[PDB]
């Protein structure tokens, strides 16, 4: 079974930006 | 024997052979466009055979 | 070359419409006839390169590599249906399509006449390899593998494109025959130095040179087996082939800037070899060994000696065969154990005697046991380097030494020991893999018998 | 797998460029660089000043 | 665990159903036929016949022509006493030397 | 035979005739006779069979003639046709010269083996011949690089001619 | 020390970190119209004569 | 390069003069490849609509290749005319300006002083 | 042109036959050890005769039977030399093998894969022949590393023995170090002398082969277990006793000194190489004999005696005693 | 099969991190000596001091008798370095 | 293991022995070539200047 993306892999870029900083905030 | 199924199963095979024949046909039909120096290079510049009116096809 | 191009292109519809069971058989057999047809291309005129048409030509350097690719194509097909058995028919057909497109691009690359067309197909090999590495990969950093590989290749590729178009504007044509026959001396201008760097660094990235070689331990280690062997065996040879083509218009400057990179390889081949010794994974060890062999080929290229070129070409062919075989053996053992650390499954020489042999002469050819083409290709480069500079020998003399160490070390630590008791999934050797290593090994000794063919255009 | 991940994955994320780390990098990765370049260049130029002055053996060196 | 996932399938060996498995695919008949096609084409007509081909090309690099002209001009030059080769590959007389 | 003494010199074959005066007769004699009887005679008669079979149909072949073409020195600057002619002519001349030095090397190795321990005494005649062959081969073809061409050979030749002309001019006033 | 530490830090990771760091400062604008048009304003005379694109 | 050439009439594919040039052959590899793009467009069209991509809608695929070839012919004729115009304007300007196109007093390699670099 | 050349070649082809039969499976695996015994004895009988007409007349020919490569100046060819060294080494060598592996066929009687063992002695003897009957340094190199990896496999015959594999690797590493000088010698001869056969090298009268002579000394030191690279023979002792009685006994430990006396026409030029050989041989004799003085075993003791013998062997080559040394290799 | 906790993490700082790495490496808090934090890597990995695989008990029922290795036991950073075949750390009488 | 090696040897020798007998037949029945000058006008075909009958034929067919 090859690695297929899971939930935690999906959330790594799912929201605001995938390069979060304090400027991203909320 | 169901020969129609035999051909339906074995018609995968013919593609590469007909492609080979077509490729040979084409690169044969790729030298007649470059006859600009037939029997014109001084090394092979020989006479034209009485029965064979060209040096190469 | 369309007697080899047209059948390769028409091979795509056969797989793309074949039945759910006939794709593997049909692709394997028809790729075998394609390799048979390309076996003709070993017909070489004395000194004139065989110019089939304006856009296609071949000589004693491109033809052996082309034959290598065409003969290789059935080998990925035979090595893939083990890890590709449980897949949808359409997905399998596309995997096959990626392989055929890869081989087609390699054929057009090796038979290209203009340097720009060579660049187009040379880089265009990236896309099918990218798909193979990324989608069908099984490990974690495969996604990272694709990024590393693509970006490392392109970072050198684009400056090469700029240099090639500038050459076209200045010289007049990028045709190999013109740039060789109408070659002109290169002045030691710094703009010319940067032009040389642009024309060199792309191939040296794909060589790879030491330092900027990180894409292989992070790409070959991760790709599916078919991708791994097509990468190591031929895609590494792309840079060497391109350099052999391009050094015609890169002299006499090369020597002055040959000093940094040459030793960068010469010293690098040591470290990589040392890195091979303290490895944990089989595939990484083979990748680093490939880096060292390709660095030796780099040295051969930058010597620019006839003997160096012949030894270079022989080493490319032999290394392609040996690396493909070693990767296949590593895949067999890994699949039997579903892990890749070379400590989990040791002492399998007794269990699999034929694998024990296949590993034995795989290592021997990797160790360059004479009179194999690996050894003669290595030794020609060693003699050329010694003629160029004597001290090289000790560094050279170190390499196979360390190489020999690891060349046997994995064999000691994977088959020459005691089996692990808790594992039991090691079954009888499926004759598929044994046959595959046969089609790997017998051509190697056959070319050893008559090395005048793989000797290159300088012979 | 703990050993393999430690010796394959953790090495860079746990790496901090301490002065000692940069020192070791300079001494190993780029240190012997100038050494090898110097020795090779010295032999190359020393021999070069032997061919074009004629002070070397060339009788049976028609292969190189 | 927030992810409906099937259990990892077991590593299925080919020998459990037909012992005669060649490690190609599930169905024994097509597995065997792929055996026949590979062991035919890889070895018989490519490895063996291809080896006869490569062992028996026509004149390669004109090396035989090179020898059969070489001993001819050795006969000529050695018989007439002329040096068997000239230090210049091109006639110096036809070459206009600068200044 | 298949090679002239002009193309491959061979010292005259002279063999002594020992007289085994001792009552003990040398065994190597009986070895030569039995080897002649049960090995040499059958291979010779099988050879006669296949040689008459060969002579039944002997197809013919000849040497490949090569009409000479104008040299690179005569070839104009950047004229691709005559450039190709001269380059191929020079490449085949390089091949023939490589075979020349190969022939000389074979001849002189043969000389060494004929003269045996006296190779130093009885090979200098061909030793100097191979010496001059290699010495002039170096200034005729060597140091041309992997991409050696007719133009590069002409450039090296020209450089040698300017060097010798200048040296002879300055030395001899 | 060389391959997995210094070779990663010397070329791939440094460039990746540079792009990562400064793409953030490029793409984190507050989106307000006032500051966007203020930047347009400043670019106006910067291109006008500060760089002397006119002459 | 040619948008300002005298005599150009706007918004018309072939400016009448182009008929004096040999029309591109129907066999032309560029033309048939553009026909291949017509076949491919049919394959995506069936695939994009969840159809039997090879057998579905033979008329739709047949229309696709026919349409591509027609526009392929006119594009090729237009393509060749511009390249012909480029050569025409070139040589005419070459002849009209002999001073800016000097001729070279041809000499052979025997008199060219080409320096030789010893490859050591 | 008389039988000499013909039967001298049969003297190797006939013993190449058994491996072909073994790989073809036509051989009877049961009595195959007897098959190799009988092949080797027949080889010995065929081998006395070359000694016979070498003794009657002194015939010494060289055969360039097959031409392999022609790199525009180096006509590489599969060639052989019949001279006193090879001509008289072949019979004693095959006799020694025919003795010790029959001793094995008795002693070696419990390993299930006895067939592969008896094959292995054969392969070692095949690479030994084209090592000793070499006509170019490339054939010598082929034999040089063939005996190397062959002893590698044979030492680790009990591949389940970790110490055996360690000993094999240590043995291998040492002649890997040694062959660096071999490669240096071939490179120098091909560059400076433009020669790769013994005839052309000795004929060329290269009276300044300083670095080539040092390289040959290093290669011989590696192969003959001289100082710095001696202790791989005691490690090699880990293998089977018949392995020790053929390879390690006096065959492949004298391969280096065989390379030395093969190159003796050029050896006499650089006296410093003679002196260095004197050093290496004398100190090897002392060290290995001294080790064997207090050692407590039977196998490694005879190993140290062996290495002392190789020391004093090429000591004599140090005083230019080539044929005396090659007589002593027989004892 | 194996989640995050087994995967080696960063260098432990607090004694709680030390204990966490201790049972991550199936071993007690005393046996756990984290590698000296110097930027070279490892970090959470436990230091096994020097001894090679030739100093283990040759009579113990080791789960991996080839290197005398016990199931699940922690193994050295230089385990391939200090192995029966390679260099030894066993004492020498002289 | 043995089925694999049997398949290798079977499918190698299957066409190995016909070519093996054929090359000997054409070597000892068909014959060998000999060298002379041109017959003052005879135009040599592309496969004429060749030694082995197999070489001459293979040049005749695809060359
Ligand atoms: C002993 C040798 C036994 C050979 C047995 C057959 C298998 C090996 C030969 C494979 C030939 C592959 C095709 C080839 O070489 O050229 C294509 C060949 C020749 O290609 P071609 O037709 O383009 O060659 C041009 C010259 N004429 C037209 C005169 C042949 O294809 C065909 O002959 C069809
Ligand atoms: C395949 C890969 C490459 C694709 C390249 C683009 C192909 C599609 C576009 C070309 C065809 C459509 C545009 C041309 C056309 O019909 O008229 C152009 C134009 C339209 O008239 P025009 O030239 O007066 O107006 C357009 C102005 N330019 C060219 C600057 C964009 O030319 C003509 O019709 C001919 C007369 C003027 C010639 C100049
Ligand atoms: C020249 C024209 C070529 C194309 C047309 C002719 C095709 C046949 C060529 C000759 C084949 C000889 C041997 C035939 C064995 C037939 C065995 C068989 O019937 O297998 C069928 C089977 C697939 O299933 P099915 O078809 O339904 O039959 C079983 C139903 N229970 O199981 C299978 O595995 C299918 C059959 C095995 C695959 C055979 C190989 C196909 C390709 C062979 C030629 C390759 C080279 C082509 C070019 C030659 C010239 C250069
Ligand atoms: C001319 C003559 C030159 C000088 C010759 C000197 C050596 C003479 C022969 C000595 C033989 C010694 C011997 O056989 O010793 C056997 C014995 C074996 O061990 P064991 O039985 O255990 O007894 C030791 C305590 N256990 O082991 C011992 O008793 C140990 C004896 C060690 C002797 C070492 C001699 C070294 C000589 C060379 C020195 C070179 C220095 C430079």
């Amino acid at each position: 079974r090859q690695w297929q993306p899971d939930v935690e892999w999906a959330e790594q870029f799912g929201g605001a930006v995938m390069y979060p900083t304090k400027e991203t905030a909320h | 024997m169901n020969v129609l199924q035999i051909v339906r199963d074995h018609w995968v095979h013919i593609l590469v052979p007909v492609g080979f024949v077509f490729g040979c046909y084409l690169d044969r039909r790729s030298d007649e466009k470059l006859t600009a120096f037939r029997n014109k290079s001084l090394l092979f510049k020989r006479e034209l055979r009485p029965n064979e009116e060209v040096t190469w096809k | 070359m369309l007697k080899i191009i047209i059948p390769t292109t028409m091979l795509l519809p056969m797989t793309w419409m074949s039945k759910h069971n006939m794709i593997w058989i049909n692709a394997t057999v028809h790729s075998l006839l394609i390799s048979l047809i390309s076996l003709s291309l070993l017909n070489q005129l004395g000194e004139n390169s065989l110019n089939f048409s304006l856009t296609f030509f071949s000589d004693s350097l491109s033809a052996p590599l082309l034959v290598l690719t065409t003969w290789l194509l059935p080998l990925m097909l035979m090595a893939s249906q083990s890890h590709l058995s449980k897949e949808t028919t359409t997905r399998k057909k596309l995997y096959i399509t990626m392989l055929i497109l890869l081989q087609l691009f390699l054929i057009m690359t090796f038979t290209a006449t203009e340097l720009i067309l060579f660049y187009i197909l040379f880089e265009a090999t990236l896309v099918p390899t990218l798909i193979i590495i990324t989608r069908w990969g099984n490990q974690t950093e495969r996604l990272n593998a694709g990024l590393y590989f693509l970006f490392y290749t392109l970072a050198g590729s684009l400056p090469l494109l700029v240099a090639l178009v500038y050459i076209q504007n200045t010289t007049g044509s990028l045709n190999f025959l013109i740039i060789h026959y109408w070659s002109h001396p290169l002045s030691n201008s710094w703009s010319n130095i940067f032009m040389w760097l642009a024309c060199i660094m792309a191939f040296m990235v794909k060589m790879p040179l030491y330092g900027l070689h990180l894409w292989l331990p992070k790409a070959h280690v991760e790709a599916p087996i078919a991708g791994s062997m097509v990468l190591a065996a031929v895609l590494l040879k792309l840079g060497g082939y391109g350099m052999m083509r391009i050094t015609t218009i890169l002299n006499p400057l090369t020597n002055y800037m040959a000093y940094p990179f040459l030793m960068l390889s010469m010293w690098g081949m040591i470290m990589t070899s040392s890195i091979c010794l303290r490895q944990t994974d089989l595939k990484s060890l083979i990748a680093y060994s490939s880096v060292s062999h390709m660095a030796l080929v780099i040295v051969a290229i930058m010597i620019q000696t006839p003997w160096s070129f012949m030894g270079a070409t022989a080493l490319m062919i032999a290394h392609g065969l040996t690396s493909s075989m070693l990767f296949c053996l590593a895949n067999t053992n890994y699949e039997r154990v579903h892990s890749r650390t070379m400590i989990l499954a040791r002492g399998l020489q007794t269990l699999l005697p034929l694998m024990a042999t296949w590993w034995l002469m795989a290592s021997l050819t990797n160790l360059a046991l004479p009179p194999s083409i690996n050894l003669i290709g290595e030794l020609f480069i060693i003699t050329a380097s010694f003629s160029w500079s004597n001290i090289t020998i000790i560094l050279m003399g170190m390499n196979m030494m360390i190489t020999a160490l690891y060349s046997l070390y994995m064999l000691i630590t994977t088959q020459r020991g005691k089996y692990t008791h808790h594992i039991n999934n090691i079954k009888a050797s499926f004759t598929r893999e044994n046959a595959l290593m046969a089609l790997h090994i017998l051509p190697l000794l056959l070319l050893t018998l008559n090395p005048k063919m793989i000797l290159g255009p300088l012979y | 797998i703990r050993w393999t991940y430690a010796r394959s994955a953790n090495i860079y994320p746990n790496f901090r460029p301490t002065p000692k780390t940069s020192l070791l990098g300079a001494l190993f990765g780029i240190g012997p660089l100038f050494f090898w370049y110097y020795v090779f260049k010295t032999d190359r130029d020393k021999k070069e000043k032997l061919i074009q002055e004629g002070k070397l053996d060339q009788t049976f060196n028609i292969s190189y | 665990i927030r992810l409906q996932e099937d259990p990892d399938p077991e590593d299925e060996n080919l020998y459990e159903k037909n012992p005669d498995s060649h490690g190609y695919d599930k169905d024994p008949i097509v597995d065997l036929w792929n055996m026949r096609v590979v062991f035919f084409f890889g070895f018989s007509i490519v490895l063996v016949l291809g080896s006869t081909f490569v062992a028996y090309l026509p004149d390669y690099r004109m090396q035989e022509w090179a020898r059969r002209e070489a001993e001819r001009l050795v006969k000529y030059r050695e018989a007439n006493g002329l040096p068997l080769m000239e230090s210049n590959c091109f006639d110096p007389n036809k070459i206009q030397l600068p200044e | 035979d298949s090679w002239d003494k002009d193309v491959y010199p061979e010292p005259p074959r002279r063999t002594p005739a020992p007289a085994p005066q001792t009552s003990l007769p040398n065994p190597v004699t009986y070895l030569t006779k039995i080897f002649d009887l049960l090995v040499d005679r059958p291979v010779t008669l099988a050879r006669e069979f296949i040689e008459q079979q060969h002579a039944k149909n002997r197809y013919y072949y000849y040497h490949r003639e090569f009409r000479r073409v104008p040299d690179i020195t005569e070839c104009e600057e950047k004229d691709i046709l005559c450039m190709f002619e001269a380059e191929m002519q020079w490449r085949r001349d390089y091949k023939v010269d490589q075979e020349i030095v190969n022939i000389i090397q074979e001849r002189l190795k043969a000389c060494q083996q004929r003269e045996g321990e006296s190779y130093r005494q009885n090979c200098a005649k061909e030793l100097e011949q191979f010496t001059q062959v290699s010495k002039a081969f170096q200034d005729r073809y060597s140091d041309l690089g992997a991409h050696y061409s007719a133009r590069k050979c002409l450039a090296k030749q020209k450089q040698r001619m300017l060097a010798e002309r200048k040296a002879a001019k300055e030395a001899a006033a | 020390l060389l391959d997995l530490i210094w070779l990663e830090t010397i070329l791939p990771k440094t460039t990746s970190f540079i792009q990562m760091k400064m793409s953030i400062m490029v793409s984190n604008q507050k989106g307000l119209i006032k500051l966007y048009f203020l930047s347009f304003l400043i670019t106006i005379m910067i291109s006008m004569t500060l760089f002397n694109y006119h002459e | 390069m040619m948008s300002g050439r005298p005599g150009r009439v706007p918004l018309q594919f072939l400016p009448n003069e182009a008929r004096s040039l040999p029309p591109p052959k129907l066999t032309d590899p560029r033309l048939v490849y553009m026909g291949f793009l017509g076949y491919c467009s049919g394959l995506i069209d069936n695939a994009i609509r969840r159809r039997p991509v090879v057998s579905a809608g033979l008329h739709r695929q047949l229309l696709y290749v026919t349409s591509f070839v027609f526009f392929g012919y006119y594009l090729l004729k237009r393509q060749d005319y511009m390249y012909a115009l480029r050569d025409h304007d070139m040589f005419a300007y070459v002849k009209s300006h002999p001073e800016d196109f000097p001729e070279k007093d041809k000499k052979t390699y025997g008199e060219i002083l080409e320096e030789f670099h010893p490859v050591r | 042109m008389n039988p000499f050349a013909s039967l001298t070649l049969t003297t190797l082809i006939i013993l190449t036959i058994p491996i072909m039969m073994s790989n073809s499976n036509i051989y009877k695996t049961n009595l195959y050890p007897n098959y190799v015994k009988t092949t080797v004895s027949y080889a010995f009988t065929l081998s006395l005769v070359p000694l016979l007409m070498f003794m009657h007349t002194g015939q010494e020919m060289i055969i360039s039977n097959w031409h392999w490569m022609t790199l525009q100046t180096v006509e590489l060819s599969l060639s052989f030399k019949m001279d006193y060294f090879s001509v008289m080494f072949i019979p004693v060598a095959l006799f020694v093998t025919w003795s010790i592996m029959e001793f094995s066929m008795w002693y070696m009687h419990s390993d299930p894969f006895i067939n592969r063992f008896f094959k292995y002695l054969v392969l070692f003897l095949i690479t030994m022949m084209i090592l000793v009957t070499a006509n170019n340094l490339f054939q010598l190199f082929i034999g040089w590393e063939g005996v190397g990896i062959m002893s590698f496999l044979l030492i680790g015959w009990w591949h389940g023995r970790t110490d055996a594999n360690t000993a094999a690797l240590q043995a291998i590493l040492y002649n890997r170090i040694g062959d660096i000088g071999f490669v240096l010698s071939m490179a120098w001869f091909l560059t400076h002398s433009n020669a790769w056969d013994l005839q052309q090298i000795f004929m060329l009268n290269n009276e300044c082969p300083n670095m080539p002579l040092i390289g040959l000394l290093l290669a011989a030191a590696g192969k003959s277990a001289q100082f710095g690279l001696h202790p791989w023979l005691p490690s090699a002792m880990e293998g089977p006793t018949p392995v020790s009685a053929l390879l390690h006994s006096s065959t492949m430990v004298v391969a280096g000194v065989f390379l030395l006396i093969r190159f003796y026409p050029l050896m006499e030029t650089n006296k410093l190489v003679q002196t260095m050989t004197l050093c290496l041989g004398a100190i090897t004799t002392l060290f290995t004999a001294l080790c064997a003085i207090t050692q407590n075993d039977i196998k490694k003791i005879v190993a140290f005696s062996t290495s002392s013998q190789l020391g004093l062997m090429m000591v004599t080559i140090g005083i230019n005693q080539p044929h005396l040394a090659f007589l002593h290799i027989c004892m | 099969h194996v989640t995050k906790d087994m995967f080696p993490g960063p260098y432990p700082k607090t004694p709680e991190e030390r204990a966490a790495a201790a049972k991550k490496y199936n071993m007690r808090v005393e046996d756990y000596e984290p590698y000296p934090d110097d930027g070279m890597g490892y970090g959470d990995y436990p230091k096994l001091p020097d001894r090679s695989q030739q100093e283990r008990d040759p009579w113990y029922d080791w789960d991996h008798p080839d290197l005398r290795l016990n199931w699940g036991e922690p193994i050295h950073w230089d385990l391939d370095m200090y192995i029966r075949n390679r260099v030894d750390t066993s004492p020498t009488p002289v | 293991d043995r089925r694999f090696l049997k398949l290798m040897r079977f499918y190698i020798l299957l066409t190995g022995i016909p070519v093996a007998i054929g090359i000997t037949l054409v070597n000892v029945f068909i014959g060998e070539a000999e060298l002379a000058d041109i017959p003052e006008g005879y135009v040599p075909e592309h496969w004429e200047y060749f030694k082995h009958p197999i070489s001459r034929w293979i040049a005749r067919t695809f060359y």
